[PDB]
RNA sequence: UCCAACGGGGCCUUUCCUUUUUACUUUGAAAAAAUUAGAGUGUUCAAAGCAGGCGGCUCGAAUAUAUUAGCAUGGAAUAAUAGAAUAGGAUGAUUAAUAGGGACGGUCGGGGGCAUCAGUAUUCAAUUGUCAGAGGUGAAAUUCUUGGAUUUAUUGAAGACUAACUACUGCGAAAGCAUUUGCCAAGGACGUUUUCAUUAAUCAAGAACGAAAGUUAGGGGAUCGAAGAUGAUCAGAUACCGUCGUAGUCUUAACCAUAAACUAUGCCGACUAGGGAUCGGGUGGUGUUUUUUUAAUGA
RNA sequence: GGAUAGUGGCCUACCAUGGUUUCAACGGGUAACGGGGAAUAAGGGUUCGAUUCCGGAGAGGGAGCCUGAGAAACGGCUACCA
């Protein structure tokens, strides 16, 4: 059974970059998911996206330029520190400014730089590079 | 290989008979079409 | 090559009802005249119940695996 | 999925599973029960305490032959009957029977060595350093 | 997806967008509420009395006609169930089966789908008592 | 007097009646000294020890460190938790998940239980015609046979079993399941603009079924047949065969719970290639076989 | 109610039948005094900690006491065992 729609989405973007595939569909939608899209977004891995609205949980449209090595989530949602976040950095990323581990603190769901700056700290949902 | 072998060789032959069966079919029909381009008592029955 | 977002209305006509962007029903509704009272009654495209006109109680359609059969002599129209 | 629980509060069922699991090794299973000194040639101990018998090279012609550097040696212990190297022939005249050694780990089959006799070192008696005391 | 079956069908109905009534609907709202109060009095189940309406009266749904369910329809006007439809069914088809069962001691497989509709009932029954729509005493047989 | 911004005060968006807390995270106290990290200092150097110098000098350990539990504090996300939520004129909340359950419709199936019908075949028995062999093996001998064997025809009885159709097809959780008809309940898939609304996945504990063989007590006992007896012991491709045949094979009521009980391969969910064959359901088109106000619906 | 410096099944009398437990009670093993600490390690971890400081407990093994503000003391007392 569905256990999480974000390890879904980003696995089903990963298998669309694999593949060459230039837009990809997600199903069921999130604001989780819409968050960390936008993080990526930010950050250009992936361009625009649509999200189409079905009165049920929705789906969303992802074009994607070939710019994503990996999207991951790290499931359990582990509680970190803000002297943790090193940590994790050191763990997921293959170097030490080759991508971002993203968070979900108590000022919303950012990329660990942003975090740093803020000075926030919260749960891990995943990393992209 | 082993059994495998053979039941291979009997979908093949399927396979195959199935193309020959089609293509009359198409050939028949082609025939149908250029067909329709180009006693009293037996008009009487001629509806049986 | 095609557009996920913006898909051809004929290639989603061919989709499964649930399968399409947004699911939505492919049944309709009818507005079928009582052949002996010629009176006009609702009746759903896959109904699953012998429709009986209220007035003459003559049934309109009979129903079936899939679309309900209209009984014979019954005209209908798609409302 | 790997096989294991991986949910936030899964951490007694983690636990527990590698308590039960880890007395699948050898080595876990003898430092826990007090086992691991049974494969020891001394049985736990680095030396051993002997009863010389006999010199059983005693009678080869070929001098410093590894026949000759061999002496029967009964273990205090547990009575068990042993054979030791002597360093050289000339060690082997300190070396007479009846008399108390000390055994530690070195002609195959051949697993210890002779370090003191009546307790004084072999060495020092070889460098004329000490007198064997009778 | 199927529990206590190895079938896989998505076999469903496809709840339309909009959910406002159809512009061809032209019967008022309070017409359609009597006919759910007669059709409840003459015993038919929330799931039946649907079919009716959408079958022959062009209520599409009761809920986009009226903007109130049909289990709420009755229940406003006095009309309730005694247990839950869900629940109700699958009692009947368990006793069904042990009254089969009684009769013919040889047919295992019976006895097999017994089981499955009685474990089906007691999650259900489970459910129920947590949200106290069943009183927490309530047992099966 | 008007318009565009920037700013203030009053109202309104209620006719009447019924009827947040926790987790987590930030920061601060606390967590003896010694020990650890760190700053200064020519113990002759070093390991160490150590806090005060000049006559106001703006000179000097500036210090830090601890997973959890308790205390105080800032938090918008995440995860649980709540509502007189969008209520009714008997009564509060949102979706209706290509999650799940239930319902309804016409189907589909060698799925199951109880009856029922048929089919030859095997064995046996009655009658019937004829006469020397029949059987079996690589070759023979027990064996049956002039009271007629084997073979032929007309029948009858018993107990099993459903050939050909039979297919890389169907059903069932698996083991398994092939004659007709009826009854009893069950079921997958499909159709649905019907219903409930998280009711779910995996599963220690705990439960049902489980090929063949086998155990207890009745019934039945045709065929085959472990065991046992007996014929022959000549010939290596036919080298273990022939006759009688106990238990068993069948069934009723309980035990036994084992198979190479296989993808030699935990389960649930998502995603990642092309192709056309088949089974079940549904939708649309088309023209052949169809056929007609009995009805009913196919290929 | 008694006893205690005092709360309290701490003990007594009378009442109820309670209390803990798969979120592991109870029982067993411990070459088990606990901690500050020590070693190793890149990090997570693993091991050691009788031993300079803090706390507990003991004075050959059980039991009971006098004095005193304070001890169930042992370089105080009395009995039993060795
Ligand atoms: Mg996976
Ligand atoms: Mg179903
Ligand atoms: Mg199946
Ligand atoms: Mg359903
Ligand atoms: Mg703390
Ligand atoms: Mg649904
Ligand atoms: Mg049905
Ligand atoms: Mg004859
Ligand atoms: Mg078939
Ligand atoms: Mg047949
Ligand atoms: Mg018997
Ligand atoms: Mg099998
Ligand atoms: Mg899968
Ligand atoms: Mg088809
Ligand atoms: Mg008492
Ligand atoms: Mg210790
Ligand atoms: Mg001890
Ligand atoms: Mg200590
Ligand atoms: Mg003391
Ligand atoms: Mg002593
Ligand atoms: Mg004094
Ligand atoms: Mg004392
Ligand atoms: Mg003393
Ligand atoms: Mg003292
Ligand atoms: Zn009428």
């Amino acid at each position: 059974t569905r256990s999480s729609v974000l390890a879904d989405a980003l696995n089903a973007i990963n298998n669309a970059e694999k593949t060459g595939k230039r837009q990809v569909l997600i199903r069921p939608s999130s604001k989780v998911i819409i968050k960390f899209l936008q993080v990526m977004q930010k950050h250009g891995y992936i361009g625009e996206f649509e999200y189409i609205d079905d009165h049920r949980s929705g789906k969303i449209v992802v074009q994607l330029n070939g710019r994503l090595n990996k999207c991951g989530v790290i499931s359990p949602r582990f509680n970190v520190k803000i002297g943790d976040i090193e940590k994790w950095t050191a763990n997921l990323l293959p170097a030490r400014q080759f991508g971002y581990v993203i968070l979900t603190t108590s000022a919303g769901i950012m990329d660990h730089e942003e975090a740093r700056r803020k000075h926030v700290s919260g749960k891990i949902l995943g990393f992209v590079y | 290989s082993g059994l495998r072998s053979f039941l291979r060789k009997k979908t093949q032959n399927v396979i195959d008979e199935r193309k020959l069966r089609v293509q009359k079919q198409l050939d028949k029909e082609k025939n149908i079409r250029k067909r329709n381009h180009q006693d009293v008592i037996e008009e009487a029955l001629s509806r049986f | 090559v095609q557009d996920l977002l913006h898909p051809t209305a004929a290639s989603e006509a061919r989709k499964h009802k649930l399968k399409t962007l947004v699911q939505g029903p492919r049944s309709y509704f009818l507005d079928v005249k009582c052949p002996g009272c010629l009176n006009i009654t609702t009746v759903f495209s896959h109904a699953q119940t012998a429709v009986t006109c209220e007035s003459c109680s003559t049934i309109l359609c009979t129903p079936t695996g899939g679309k309900a059969k209209l009984s014979e002599g019954t005209s209908f129209r798609r409302k | 999925g790997k096989g294991k629980p991986r949910g936030l509060n899964s951490a007694r069922k983690l636990r527990v599973h590698r308590r039960n699991n880890r007395w699948a090794e050898n080595n876990y299973k003898k430092r826990l029960l007090g086992t691991a000194f049974k494969s020891s040639p001394f049985g736990g101990s680095s030396h051993a305490k002997g009863i010389v018998l006999e010199k059983l090279g005693i009678e080869s012609k070929q001098p410093n032959s590894a026949i000759r550097k061999c002496v029967r040696v009964q273990l205090i212990k547990n009575g068990k009957k042993v054979t030791a190297f002597v360093p050289n022939d000339g060690c082997l005249n300190f070396v007479d029977e009846n008399d108390e050694v000390l055994l530690a780990g070195f002609i195959p089959g051949v697993r210890f060595k002779v370090v003191k006799v009546s307790g004084v070192s072999l060495l020092a008696l070889w460098k004329e350093k000490k007198e064997k005391p009778r | 997806g199927r529990m206590h079956s190895a079938g896989k069908g998505i076999s469903s109905s496809a709840i339309p967008y909009s959910r406002n009534a159809p512009a061809w609907f032209k019967l008022s709202s309070e017409s359609v509420i009597e006919q759910i109060v007669k059709y409840a009095r003459k015993g038919l189940t929330p799931s039946q009395i649907g079919v009716l309406l959408r079958d022959a009266h062009g209520v599409t749904q009761a809920r986009v006609i009226t903007g109130n369910k049909i289990m709420r329809i009755l229940k406003s006007n006095g009309l309730a169930p005694e247990i839950p439809e869900d629940l109700y069914y699958l009692i009947k088809k368990a006793v069904s089966v042990r009254k089969h069962l009684e009769r013919n001691r040889k047919d295992k497989d019976a006895k097999f789908r017994l089981i499955l509709i009685e474990s089906r009932i007691h999650r259900l029954a489970r459910y129920y008592r947590t949200v106290a729509v069943l009183p927490p005493n309530w047992k099966y047989e």
